[PDB]
């Protein structure tokens, strides 16, 4: 019942002050009970009860914070202290809210020294500083926060990032991470397993452990008594005969023939030596515990003498283990430097794996074990010394990495605050993030850093300018020297960053679009035929542009007419023309057309002024639409062409003309022209389009292209090279010709123009082929004879004209003494006549 | 909103005109 | 020209599916575009209501010559055209202006050569 | 006897023309005998005999060249043809020398199509064009060579390098090479093992092989007869009963119980089916042979029908094998792209090894086997067709690589020719080499390319300018973005290139020295504390500068006096001052000093004009001499400092002053100051140096530095951190103090200045240390007490002054109630008194 | 040759003076 | 100054190994350098032959004051010094000259302040 406890605290506020005074000296379990009681006290208004912590001018509150949210090495106690502080913040007076959060932010300078324990503190700080009757609370938050706190945040972040970057082992860690099972940074500068000595008697078992162990329970005769002591001892003889040195932990009563007994200790017992007695009437004793360096508080000077001897021995052991760690570090450094120079594996990484994961791990663990033993003995030593006479920053790679990772989410939180945002960008947070954080750290850290950078860049000018400047410079360099390094690895993170920043719908989409266009054109200019550039730079640029061009799926005459007017060209736009200029021009044109003397004159003036601006400002489609390197780029521009043509009929017709102009280039592309031909077939699906091309003389173009291709194949007949895909382009040309012939008037024009000579000659040549006779070639020959009989069946005038063509062919080929061709045409004439 | 949808219409049309100009200029 | 009318008849016959010498009012834009011109849809509708007075939906060959005839068939708004005059016709709707005039004072002939 | 054969050829020149006419049609063995006879003919002057080859206006000679030095697929025949051509060149008339070498260079455009067979031709060409009575021969060489040949050389080199660079698999090959056992480019677009069918009879064994095999000998009964035929057959039945189809190769006679018989064929027999008969009276038949695609010349149309059927079947087989090769290519491409993302190995490279070395090799070998079978059948098919009716460039990565590698040595040869050198640098050969060849290819290719570039840059101006421009730009970029990529891999080749080009003793050493200085200062400015930059850029720059500064091991007053005059400063030199200016200034100074009114005025004028030039033109030692990252850099600058001080005494004294000024900085360096302290000890080895420092008050500086260090260690006493190397800097300070005290007058000044208080206080503090008590600390304490008794033993006045110091210390420490310090000084006083 | 050796002497001395100037300037 | 002669005596006594008040002619360069001066070896030999007239190889304290006394103890060759005058004194042995004069016409006082 929280409420009754709350009234009891209200009427007995002196009790909670006593608990708060004592909790600094309680042991961990009573600490937990005390903090639980405090949390339930602040579950009713506790306005008057909060002022207990402000005693001694807030010294008690600061001691609570320091001892609890930072110093104590237990996640649960830190989380519970965070909850207690949150309850204090919720139930506190306004002045107490300021005082408590001031106690909180005063530990910023000491935060880096505490390792991973700062997580709960920082989550509490983020929850408290978050802006949510609450106007006054935000006023307290604003009053308490001062620029000094943000300055220290930035300074410690910069210092830790500098430590990580300037670390001698940064390159070793980066190389080893991608090769071996990387799970640490070791280059930074049962009863049987616990026992070391054991003695037995008629009914007692005296055990000396390898060290101090804090045992919470023991699981394994009528009465069973357990004894323990944590006095370091050289041998079990001195403890065998001195019973006064044994402390009775628990007494357990066993039933008859009880094979299992679980003995749990309400308070864990720390003991280096334990003694188990079967008081009254194969044993396996298994203990759940941790290694402990909290040794018994020594009481005399002999104990400090033994402690100093232990200091010397463990220091020598640690020196030996550090020496072996270095001696194994040297070959590890040797093998790492040889990476990049040439069991189905590279044996170098095998040696690296053995060295790093097995022996270096063991050596580092032994060094660390000696280290922790040394802190234990030294801590108890100075404890006794202080009783008698009455956190420094580290270079740990992992600790710095985890602090940086958490500070990225901190910056992501602080970025929504405007004042802090301006202060941080002025301090140079964007350049720091771009240079170090987006390239280094785990994936979660990289995502948090990119999100924080995006939030910082939102709503602020010249931040986008500097960001695009760095991105453009580095990517453009990678473009210029692409043949000498990994374009994919160098520009993956920055390409992703440009992708995410473009998705932002602030007012500065225009600059990002400008950068995308410049990158795309530069990549086309320098590395259009290069595979990596096309796959990793050109393709993302095309994807971003396509996403920009796609309309998200949910007066007409005026809108159509304004579409006929070209408002902004690319040349004008690259030089500084804005979308605001575009909308202004469109609005003026729409008004002039709606009024369409004055509005007519304005319309004409706008038309010519924009035309003359274009003239004053005064191939990549071919390069990328038939790029033999990648099908993805061809498909992407096919989609772009379809999207453009789907909006305007005249633009569609210009696109058809451009595509038809590219038909001769498909001869060299071969199999690469599949996407272009499919796009063409989709585009000319209308009979009007076919007739439009027929008027333009495209049928004759198809005929001469077929003649050129069959001549090219005939020239390859003398060559022994056999290409399986031979005749694919000729196959598609024949398919397009057959599509054209499906219309009656087109077939009439075909017959009238006497173009039947070309198809007969092609039939002769491909039937005469032997070496270049592939499956596609045979299919093409089939389709030729199909067209031939299809034409012949229609009418007698076509038969007469085909006879005339055969007669002329017989003349020209007999003057060339071509026996087989004459035989073929004679056979054709015989087949038609009979 | 309808105004936002119309603004996206104008933006998509503007970038489409940019592409057509970059292709046909 | 005689070659011009010959090619116009050649294009007209292809749209003449049934051989009656008339094409549908829908196909006028397609046939006119096939001959090199690019009239807007508003111009297409201007043609359709001017020639199709009877509303039969068909256009014969003699009329088909007429629509394009006027179809293949400005200095005074900016007026010689000086830099300042171009500046007022600009503001109504300096280094760049100088570049404009330099590439183009601009009389009728340079103005024509640059359209 | 070469001479008699030569006279026989001279008197029977018509015989050699017959041999030359016939050799185009002879089989390979008689070809070898003919070319051997020709070589022996040109072993006496053969001036009149050479003109045989020039028959038919050199057509016969060109046919010889084409058929022999290029087309024939045998290394031995090509080498022998090269020797024959060399003999022709040696014994030929001048006009014939021009004609024969013109026949040679006419094949430049066809060279790339012949693969590795061009090696012998190119060695012959290099030997012939090499400039060695020989003036006329060089005249013929100059007349025959034309700029067109060099232009084609450059064009084909550029085309092949473009093919290699733009190859879709270039990145895959580069990545796979450093990970897997890379021995090929497969991504480019006994009796039992030979037998396929076998039949037996009472005394005959009829064997059908899996294919055509050219057998030179057969090693395995009284008479043994061997028969063979190369007619392709479906089954052995058609050959079992038709004896007329078997050709008798050899008949062998065996002794009684002969277990081994080696049958060698003077001319190799090509056979798809062989028949072994035991004519008269466990057998293992083992054959040495190669797979052959020279099938029997078919004689009828049924054979061409079977050949066409074989074409179709083998084409289908090749299509299936190419499909399986592609299907295995896809996962290989998948795994390669995942390289860089995290059995003791990375399993990704295990999969890559299996895929690439075992299955891809097998698939590519099967594809190639089908391919060669197809060329065999197609070649015999068109052979029969031509009998009845009467080399294209490839994208092979290996072939292009080997051609490029050989062309680098070609350019290295051509670079010694001046005209070709100017033409090639004008064409842009240096940029091509620097961009592609120095970064790609095998080690031998890289060395040859670097040597060719060095020879091209020798003796030509602005070539060095452009080379230094590229090197500076790329290395400077790598410096700016060092935290984001591998500095070691990016700049290794260019650093090596700068190292080799600097060793050249042409006139342009000054520019290279300028570049080295700029790179060193930029690297110090940006990445002095970075490990990779210091190890890979700073260190090579220091090494190059040290090599420049070292004098190669083999009026004096004037030379010494001119050394006192600073002639050129670094600030003036970087701005454009030249070594010619240095030598001119030195000569003028030497002349003025030798004449030393006019020469005195010139000397004074030179002094002040250079001083004022320096004024008008108007830390890294500290950074690198104590750089904790690398001992190599510290040692290198110690060597440089020694080299500089070894030449001039006043400069030596300035260096001593600078080094002593750096003494306080050694407190933070700790173990890093070993090299600096050793250099100091070497430098002050003279007693004059010690007294010089004593005059400068360096003894008091040592005393206060010792006090500061002991105070710093005392402050670390409250901290539990234990650093093993503690007191090393204090150890070296004590050692330097002891070195100073060895001089009597210095010790007298020490005692007079009452500095003994500092050493006693330090003794007290370090004897009071507990936590920071390491081995170095104990050694330092020992040396303190040693200095104490050493001072005390000398004289009674020192004892009195030490008593005074103890009295003052007792006063100040008793006012501070420091019991242990008072106890220590009381013990010291008791020890001295008694 | 003696002239070459003397020239190397002058070159080494010149670069030594360059280093001393770069250090002490 | 009195402090100067005091420190000179302090330095002199350290080189006075045997306490006779005289130092060897070898050590004069070292003692003189220890006091802040940097005389060249030619100047050292000039001292040695001027003071060591008797050739005993020793120099007493009163003489030791004399050598440095003259040791701690030009405008007219370039002569106000204009740009042109500096150009002739240059050629005997333009933008850069302008930079020279600007950082330094140059009278005696600026000339002193810039040496």
């Amino acid at each position: 019942r929280p409420r009754n406890w709350q009234k009891y605290c209200l009427r007995h506020g002196d009790f909670l002050s006593f608990l708060l005074n004592g909790v600094f000296h309680f042991a961990e379990e009573s600490v937990i009970q005390t903090l639980k009681l405090l949390n339930l006290a602040f579950y009713v208004d506790m306005e008057g009860v909060v002022d207990i912590f402000s005693a001694n001018c807030g010294d008690l509150l600061r001691q609570f914070i320091d001892f609890f949210l930072l110093e104590w090495n237990s996640s649960s106690v830190r989380t519970e202290a965070k909850s207690v502080i949150y309850g204090l913040w919720h139930h506190g007076r306004h002045s107490f809210k300021e005082s408590l959060l001031a106690a909180l932010l005063q530990k910023v300078r000491y935060l880096p020294a505490y390792g991973q324990n700062i997580v709960e503190y920082t989550e509490l700080v983020s929850l408290l500083l978050d802006k949510a009757s609450k106007q006054a609370i935000n006023e307290l938050v604003d009053r308490c926060l001062n620029p000094d706190v943000i300055r220290c945040f930035f300074e410690t972040l910069h210092s830790q990032n500098e430590l990580i970057a300037n670390h001698p082992n940064s390159r070793i860690y980066s190389t080893l991470g991608n090769l071996v099972e990387f799970d640490g940074y070791y280059l930074e500068s049962k009863l049987e397993s616990l026992k070391s000595e054991t003695k037995f008697t008629d009914n007692r078992i005296i055990v000396k452990c390898t060290g101090s162990y804090t045992i919470q329970s023991v699981t394994m005769v009528k009465v069973l008594n357990l004894y323990y002591n944590n006095r370091p001892v050289s041998d079990l003889s001195e403890l065998k005969n001195n019973w006064s040195l044994w402390k009775r932990a628990k007494s357990c009563h066993l039933s008859f023939n009880q094979t299992e007994l679980k003995v749990e200790f309400p308070i864990p017992i720390t003991a280096c030596n334990f003694m188990i007695e079967l008081d009254s009437f194969r044993f396996e004793f298994n203990f759940m515990a941790k290694p402990s360096f909290i040794f018994d508080n020594m009481e005399n000077d002999e104990d400090m003498k033994k402690g100093l001897a232990a200091i010397e021995s463990e220091s020598e052991n640690a020196h030996k283990r550090y020496q072996q760690l270095l001696g194994f570090k040297k070959p590890l450094l040797k093998i790492v430097s040889s990476i990049g120079e040439t069991c189905k594996i590279n044996r170098k990484i095998a040696l690296l794996g053995v060295l790093y994961g097995e022996k270096c791990k063991a050596a580092f663990d032994s060094v660390s074990k000696s280290v922790q033993t040394l802190q234990g003995l030294r801590r108890v030593l100075m404890s006794y010394l202080h009783q008698k006479n009455s956190k420094t920053p580290n270079n740990c790679y992992g600790c710095a990495t985890t602090f940086v990772t958490q500070c990225l989410e901190i910056l992501q939180v602080l970025s929504k605050h405007p004042r802090s945002r301006k202060q941080l960008v002025a301090a140079g947070i964007l350049s720091e993030l771009f240079e170090n954080n987006i390239h280094q750290g785990p994936k979660t850290a990289r995502a948090q850093a990119r999100a924080a950078l995006s939030t910082f860049s939102e709503g602020d000018l010249s931040a986008v300018n500097e960001l695009n400047n760095l991105v453009q410079k580095k990517i453009m360099y990678c473009l210029e020297h692409h043949r000498s390094m990994d374009i994919a690895l160098a520009t993956r993170e920055e390409m992703l960053l440009l992708s995410e920043v473009c998705s932002l719908t602030d007012e500065f989409w225009e600059s990002r679009l400008r950068l995308v266009f410049q990158l795309l054109f530069s990549s086309i200019k320098l590395g259009a035929k290069h595979p990596a550039i096309s796959e990793h730079i050109i393709l993302p640029c095309l994807k971003i542009i396509s996403v920009a061009c796609t309309p998200p799926k949910p007066n007409l005459n005026v809108s159509q007419k304004t579409r006929d007017i070209q408002l902004v060209s690319y040349l004008e736009w690259e030089k500084g023309a804005s979308y605001l200029d575009f909308v202004r021009r469109q609005y003026k044109a729409s008004q002039s057309i709606r009024g369409a003397r004055t509005h007519r004159s304005d319309f004409l003036a706008l038309k010519y002024t924009l035309r003359w601006k274009r003239r004053s400002s005064r191939s990549w489609v071919t390069e990328l639409i038939l790029s033999a390197c990648s099908q993805s780029i061809r498909s992407e521009m096919c989609t772009l062409i379809s999207l453009l043509a789907a909006q305007s009929s005249p633009r569609r017709y210009r696109l058809i003309n451009l595509l038809i102009g590219l038909l001769p280039a498909t001869l060299a592309a071969g199999e690469s022209s599949a996407e272009y031909f499919e796009l063409l077939f989709k585009m000319i699906e209308t009979q009007d389009a076919l007739l439009f091309l027929t008027v333009r003389g495209c049928l004759t173009t198809i005929c001469k292209l077929i003649s050129q291709e069959v001549g090219n194949i005939e020239s390859l007949e003398r060559s022994l090279q056999i290409d399986i895909s031979q005749g694919f382009t000729l196959h598609k040309l024949l398919e397009l010709l057959g599509k054209f012939l499906e219309v009656p008037n087109i077939r009439s024009r075909f017959m009238r123009d006497n173009l039947l000579s070309h198809v007969l000659e092609a039939l002769i040549v491909i039937r005469g082929l032997i070496v270049q006779k592939t499956k596609l070639i045979n299919d093409c020959n089939r389709r030729l004879k199909d067209l031939l009989d299809g034409l012949l069946l229609e009418s007698s005038e076509n038969k007469r004209q085909f006879i005339r063509a055969c007669v002329s062919g017989l003349q020209t080929h007999a003057e060339e003494n071509k026996g087989r061709t004459c035989l073929f045409i004679l056979e054709q004439l015989c087949n038609l006549i009979c | 909103s309808l105004k936002d949808r119309e603004e996206r219409r104008h933006k998509s049309e503007f970038v489409q005109r940019l592409l057509s100009s970059a292709i046909f200029d | 020209t005689d070659e011009q009318i010959s090619e116009f008849k050649e294009a007209f016959s292809l749209f003449d599916k049934d051989g009656d010498g008339c094409i549908t009012t829908k196909e006028l834009g397609t046939v006119m575009r096939s001959l090199g011109q690019n009239p807007t849809e508003a111009e297409l509708q201007d043609m359709i209501n001017e020639v199709d007075a009877d509303g039969n939906g068909t256009i014969d060959f003699p009329e088909f010559l007429n629509l394009m005839a006027k179809k293949m068939k400005a200095f005074r708004v900016f007026d010689f055209i000086s830099a300042a005059e171009l500046r007022h016709v600009m503001t109504n709707l300096d280094e760049e202006v100088e570049e404009m005039i330099r590439e183009a004072q601009i009389n009728y002939e340079e103005f024509v050569k640059i359209m």
